[PDB]
């Protein structure tokens, strides 16, 4: 469960990300595809090379979903309901992969938020991404 | 992994009693029922709507037999699983786009199917040896991913 | 989420186990220690010799907790509340190990329930043990 | 596990800029803050009740130096990580009773600390190389468990 401090930390950090959310989303995906090649099995129709327009576009979508989750941090199961349906029933991404994207998102944030990424904020962001991941895999079976 | 002479003996001894056809079909079928997202690779197999439809599906059974047959051949290469499964590793990565986590899920289901069939004969030490094998085969099949 | 069908399958299967639960719990622990030796890092204070009375006693406690969870399958967070506190704040077992014990419990049930361990029941039991694991790790951070 | 010569050179180049003592204390501290159940091994270290209590804990800092010191020495032996870390693997299993999952968590935190420190210099290709390294080190430390 996200604590009051967690939610304060997540909102502050994502607020600092600001207009860069889409950029950071694309970067996190690139980091994931390079660091964890098995995740590429879910994107065989994508151009996954550096500078990919498809990755850039997807990055925006992922970022937008996270921004919405932050806006509805006390009701994420319902805010992310359609997205959870999509992953559970159509895309059918194995649940183990959500930790991989979450880690790459953390690394991206760490690389861009020197002052903001304190150990406490680090902890809160990790919990937040784990919670988003839990919601996105909640309808798999 | 690395099996001891005693574990290698236990693995081979039990495998000599395995109906690969039945166990292969059961294992793939239960994979698709217990972890239904794994059905994503088998749209062309037809009806997978219910557990009974999955378990009785001719293509599921065919394809379970083929998979466990290759598994069986691998048991003759226990000290070089990576070498023997190198070709199939590349195939599953580049041609089939199969997340290697699926290999681990199938391994765990296979252990359940063996326990279900053999009962008390599937002792904790025998299970432990087979856990080493299914882990080794999963790791071997994932090894050439890129 | 455990479906009404899941709850029916779990209650029926555990009913069949009956008074054998304690025994099966000890067997599942033995299977876990042998198959996944890293789990022994949580029991260096135990006697792990063959037929260990200490392991048998612990298996009984684990089994009893599962029996209680089945009896309260509609309200497991509350039924397992004290146990969740214990694992989160004292024992502090890494969450990855709960999947290992769950698998060994499944294998144990499979070996003792030839008629009952259908694919559907297999699926329901796996979901149930995952749900128990989720509750037991819910207060870790 | 293994890296391309381009990746080995990238790892070595970045590490030359790393203050191992400081990064070690930071990594161990963040491990205990982000995954607080890992505090179970360090009851003798005193106050671990708040993030600041953890990060500035003298014993946490001292141990972080020791741990990353051994990590750093191992970077000279990327072709033989299992051999390099064999005695530490045995020690963490037999004497310290440390679940090897902790090594994987530390690796993840270390990658975050490097990203935090180096910023844009910690490029996705450089991260990928270090992911190979921390996975290899965690696997090596896990290898002699029994
Ligand atoms: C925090 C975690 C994640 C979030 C917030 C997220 C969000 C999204 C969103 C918003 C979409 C587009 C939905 C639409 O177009 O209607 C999407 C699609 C998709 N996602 Fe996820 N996702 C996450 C994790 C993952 C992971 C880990 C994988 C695989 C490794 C994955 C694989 C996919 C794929 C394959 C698509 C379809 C892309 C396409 O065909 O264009 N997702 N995701
Ligand atoms: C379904 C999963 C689990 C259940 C139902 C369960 C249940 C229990 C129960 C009932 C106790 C005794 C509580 C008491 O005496 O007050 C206990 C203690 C303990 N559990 Fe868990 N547990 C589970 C998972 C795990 C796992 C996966 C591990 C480690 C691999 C673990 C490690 C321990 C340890 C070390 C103790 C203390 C034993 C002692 O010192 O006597 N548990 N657990
Ligand atoms: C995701 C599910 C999945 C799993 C867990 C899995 C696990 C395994 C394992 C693990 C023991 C082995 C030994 C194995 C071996 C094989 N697989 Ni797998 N495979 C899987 C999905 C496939 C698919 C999909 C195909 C192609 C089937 C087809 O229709 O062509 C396949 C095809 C094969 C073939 C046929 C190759 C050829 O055409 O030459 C072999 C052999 N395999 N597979
Ligand atoms: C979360 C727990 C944990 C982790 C992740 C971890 C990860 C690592 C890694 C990973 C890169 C390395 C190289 C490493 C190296 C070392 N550890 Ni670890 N250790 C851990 C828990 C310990 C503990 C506990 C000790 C004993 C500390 C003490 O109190 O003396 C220890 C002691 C050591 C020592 C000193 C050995 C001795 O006393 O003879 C070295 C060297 N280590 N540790």
């Amino acid at each position: 469960v996200l604590s009051p401090a967690d939610k304060t930390n997540v909102k502050a950090a994502w607020g600092k990300v600001g207009a860069h959310a889409g950029e950071y989303g694309a970067e996190a995906l690139e980091r994931m595809f390079l660091s964890f090649p098995t995740t590429k099995t879910y994107f065989p129709h994508f151009d996954l090379s550096h500078g990919s327009a498809q990755v850039k576009g997807h990055g925006k979508k992922v970022a937008d979903a996270l921004t919405n989750a932050v806006a509805h941090v006390d009701d994420m199961p319902n805010a992310l309901s359609a997205l959870s349906d999509l992953h559970a029933h159509k895309l059918r991404v194995d649940p183990v992969n959500f930790k991989l994207l979450s880690h790459c998102l953390l690394v991206t944030l760490a690389a861009h938020l020197p002052a903001e990424f304190t150990p406490a904020v680090h902890a809160s962001l990790d919990k937040f991404l784990a919670s988003v991941s839990t919601v996105l895999t909640s309808k798999y079976r | 992994v690395h099996l001891t002479p005693e574990e290698k003996s236990a693995v081979t001894a039990l495998w000599g009693k395995v109906n690969v056809d039945e166990v292969g079909g059961e294992a793939l079928g239960r994979l698709l029922v217990v972890y239904p997202w794994t059905q994503r690779f088998f749209e062309s197999f037809g009806d997978l709507s219910t557990p009974d439809a999955v378990m009785g599906n001719p293509k599921v059974k065919a394809h379970g037999k083929k998979v466990l047959g290759a598994f069986s051949d691998g048991l003759a290469h226990l000290d070089n699983l990576k070498g023997t499964f190198a070709t199939l590793s590349e195939l599953h990565c580049d041609k089939l786009h199969v997340d290697p986590e699926n290999f681990r899920l199938l391994g765990n289901v296979l252990v359940c199917v063996l326990a279900h069939h053999f009962g008390k004969e599937f002792t904790p030490p025998v299970q432990a040896a087979y856990q080493k094998v299914v882990a080794g085969v999963a790791n071997a099949l994932a090894h050439k991913y890129h």
